[PDB]
């Protein structure tokens, strides 16, 4: 966020430090995971946007009702752009983002 | 353009005595007289003291009063132009106000009215008169009211409690000399006494 | 290639033989009396300075790479510099944040360890780029925005 | 103002000053508007504290009036063990604003308790608890009180240095470079191309004066 | 130094019909077209809306449009440099995002890119329509600025993408492509609301 730059590193592909950030986030639902998904949404580099829906998609995996949120929120938009975008792995990244949101919608 | 740099003005100004210069921005608000106060001015007032002195002892001193009263307003203006309307002291609100008086009341004439076409000298004393004892009869109450609060912050409530008598002082210009000399005279002089008893009485009730 | 030394009177360019000769070139390197005030020896104002063609010095077979990636990063990191110490000049300095320490820093060192160079001191362009690359690289790799990808991992890691 | 060079040079300097010093204005006047957004921001949120110790304060209220009826009041006041209520106040700076900070019993310093009622236990810790949740709205109302009026005095005055004075002095600038140029140069030339008309003037009559001869 | 007083400057902007004024800052800004778009001007308009018209109707009538959202864009401009864009309405949200959508997407060009090296006025015609007609549908809807967006995210991203295209498939393609968007955009606008 400060940076502003999203890139891949060891533990932003490891489920357990997304764990402990969940409860870090939570200042007015989430307010820096809802800055994220904004970020999510608009980024200054398109390669960014393929690491930010990385770390969307484990938050929703490990927070049902994040995912739920996910899908209502802007990264949901974006992930949807996403879907209908060239770059293979961006692709990928987008359709774990779908998939995290869908599992918790219907039980 | 308008500059009093112009070799035309500079000589005449080095030789003539008395100057009635004029501003631009005074024509702008449809003053009429146009005449820039601040920057003219008459070397011929030293002169005129014996007809002053046969003619009125009051005039000599309230004129003074009134010069310093416009140099005080343009220094007040200057000031508020960027510090702003409020944090002013209630003696510099009393100026100010009675300086709004005397721009839009005793300088401003019409020049094409049965009233401002001409006008009479003792009048113009009479006015003149009339404005400086408002100022001081105000400053006056500011310098005793029973109380800071009750002497000079009451600006606001003499606005209110005195407001037929300010009213009488702005429009007792728009009578023409023509309706007789003593007619005029004699309104003059009520105005005035009318004015100093209801004051008078105002700073001498609750306080 | 001219490099003609010009005394411009009064300490301005409105002078007719400055303004003159402004058109005609396609380029400045002022001389700050400030700069001389602060006693460091080539008062070169830098950041007032320019070249309207330094893209072409700027290349890959002729200098280095990296040139205009360098040149970028510590124009702008300067600006920011100039702008934190004016702020901290008027915010008590208690306020900044540590992005303007460092910008701070790194004003002053870009002032007393780059511009100050000796009467003597000759500089290889390489060497002057690893002084660049040097003060450059106090910044974390990810702040440096100005400078392209490829380049922040070949030099960054010194 | 007299036009000449050095007048000129003068405004321009002026002029200049005056710009740095709006942008410094400007800088200051953002901080502090950021400054008070998050005071406001703080204050906003600290709101529903004043929601939620209440509530508890009421609960433990009932709870020691179901315990021993009407309390005893009057001479002790009852209701609390906690909260021997006394203020302390100390002074942060916050982008050059005299920022004040506030302490007290049960929220800070000069503190003391003795015994208590049956649920005194119990009110202390909500009634006397909510006294910390008041003392955090109180110091962040001041800051904001603060910081808002920093802010209007700072914003006055660079509203009025971008308005007044520098449109004051770019047309006194404008002047100074009219007469100047406008004048004086345009003199020069003609001063000296009526000079030059003498001497050709001179010249023509004394060449037909030779050849007269 | 900039300063349009010199008699050059003057005489030539007294007499020039069209003047089209670059902006050294946004050149700063990496602008491609650097044209300032809050200073030029086109004095021929009104001789030139005869082919304008007769190219299309609504063509001349999409510059208007166009030209109210460029004078909104300074307004919303500073609308959020005093309040912010919380103040701004759902309205006002949908026209500060069609403006710096035109200002980013067709308003800027890309020059060195093949696909945006040369531009149709066809191209220019349907885009100008595909940006005007979504942001007038989006309009009179006013549903919340923030549901909006998200509904419209993928438009958003598709609107960059209309641009993105290559004149190399020609004109027609370019423009049924330009079209398709616009007409999905527009039914993602109607039925939604």
């Amino acid at each position: 966020v400060l940076l502003g730059h999203l890139d891949w590193s060891p533990m932003h592909k490891d489920p357990l430090f997304w764990r402990d950030n969940i409860t870090n986030f939570e200042e007015n639902d989430f307010q820096i995971l809802r800055v994220l998904l904004t970020i999510l949404d608009t980024s200054s580099d398109p390669r960014a946007l393929a690491v930010a829906c990385f770390d969307l998609s484990q938050f929703i995996q490990y927070h049902p009702a994040g995912r739920v949120i996910v899908t209502d929120l802007k990264a949901k938009e974006r992930v949807m752009k996403l879907m209908n975008h060239e770059n293979t792995e961006v692709t990928k990244s987008a359709l774990l983002c779908i998939q995290r949101l869908f599992l918790g919608a219907k039980y | 353009g308008g500059d009093f740099s112009d070799p035309v003005t500079s000589a005449t100004l080095s030789i003539v005595q008395v100057f009635w210069g004029l501003d631009k921005k005074l024509a702008q608000r449809k003053h009429f007289p146009s005449v820039n106060w601040l920057i003219s001015y008459s070397k011929y007032s030293t002169a005129l003291e014996s007809f002053y002195e046969q003619f009125d002892p009051d005039f000599i001193n309230i004129r003074t009063k009134a010069r310093e009263v416009l140099q005080r307003e343009d220094d007040l203006n200057e000031i508020v132009q960027l510090v702003g309307k409020d944090a002013l002291a209630e003696g510099d609100k009393i100026t100010l106000e009675t300086a709004k008086l005397l721009r839009e009341d005793y300088l401003a004439q019409n020049a094409f009215t049965p009233y401002d076409k001409f006008c009479p000298f003792y009048k113009s004393v009479w006015m003149m008169r009339n404005i400086i004892h408002f100022y001081n009869l105000a400053n006056q109450a500011v310098e005793k009211g029973a109380g800071m609060d009750g002497q000079k912050i009451t600006y606001t409530l003499i606005k209110h409690r005195l407001g037929d008598l300010f009213y009488r002082l702005v429009s007792q210009k728009f009578e023409d000399p023509a309706e007789g000399e003593p007619a005029l005279v004699a309104k003059f002089k009520k105005l005035h006494e009318d004015l100093t008893a209801g004051f008078r009485a105002l700073e001498d009730e609750t306080r | 290639t001219q490099i003609p030394i010009l005394t411009m009177p009064n300490d301005d360019i409105t002078h007719p033989t400055p303004d003159l000769t402004g058109y005609i070139t396609e380029g400045q390197i002022y001389i700050d009396r400030q700069l001389q005030n602060r006693q460091i020896y080539p008062p070169i104002n830098v950041l007032p300075s320019l070249s309207r063609l330094m893209k072409s010095a700027i290349g890959e077979g002729m200098t280095r790479r990296d040139h205009s990636d360098v040149s970028n990063q510590l124009y702008a990191n300067y600006a920011i510099g100039k702008d934190v110490q004016a702020m901290k000049a008027v915010v008590g300095e208690e306020a900044l944040s540590s992005e303007d320490l460092l910008y701070l820093e790194f004003l002053d060192k870009f002032e007393r360890k780059f511009v100050a160079q000796g009467a003597y001191d000759s500089r290889n362009i390489f060497q002057s780029l690893d002084l660049a690359w040097t003060l450059l690289r106090i910044f974390p790799r990810e702040l440096l925005h100005r400078i392209p990808g490829k380049t922040l991992d070949q030099y960054y890691s010194r | 103002v007299v036009p000449t060079v050095t007048m000129l040079g003068v405004m321009k300097s002026r002029l200049v000053g005056a710009t740095r010093g709006h942008a410094l204005l400007k800088k200051k006047s953002d901080a502090l508007t950021v400054q008070f957004r998050q005071i406001l921001k703080n204050i906003v949120t600290t709101k529903e504290s004043m929601g939620e110790v209440m509530k508890d304060s009421s609960f433990a209220l009932i709870e020691a009036k179901y315990v021993a009826g009407e309390n005893i009041k009057h001479i002790v006041l009852e209701n609390v063990q906690n909260a021997s209520i006394k203020v302390r106040s100390r002074q942060e700076n916050i982008a050059g604003v005299k920022i004040p900070k506030f302490e007290y019993f049960t929220d800070g310093e000069t503190k003391n308790d003795l015994t208590g009622l049956a649920r005194g236990g119990q009110q202390v810790q909500q009634c006397r608890a909510a006294y910390v949740k008041a003392i955090e709205l109180l110091v962040e109302l001041a800051s904001l009180q603060t910081s808002f009026l920093t802010l209007d005095e700072a914003i006055k005055t660079t509203n009025r240095r971008v308005n007044a004075l520098e449109n004051v002095v770019k047309p006194r600038l404008e002047n100074t470079i009219t007469y100047i140029k406008g004048e004086l140069d345009e003199l020069e030339r003609e001063d000296f191309f009526r000079l030059k008309k003498i001497q050709g003037y001179k010249k023509r009559e004394i060449e037909r004066q030779l050849a007269s001869s």
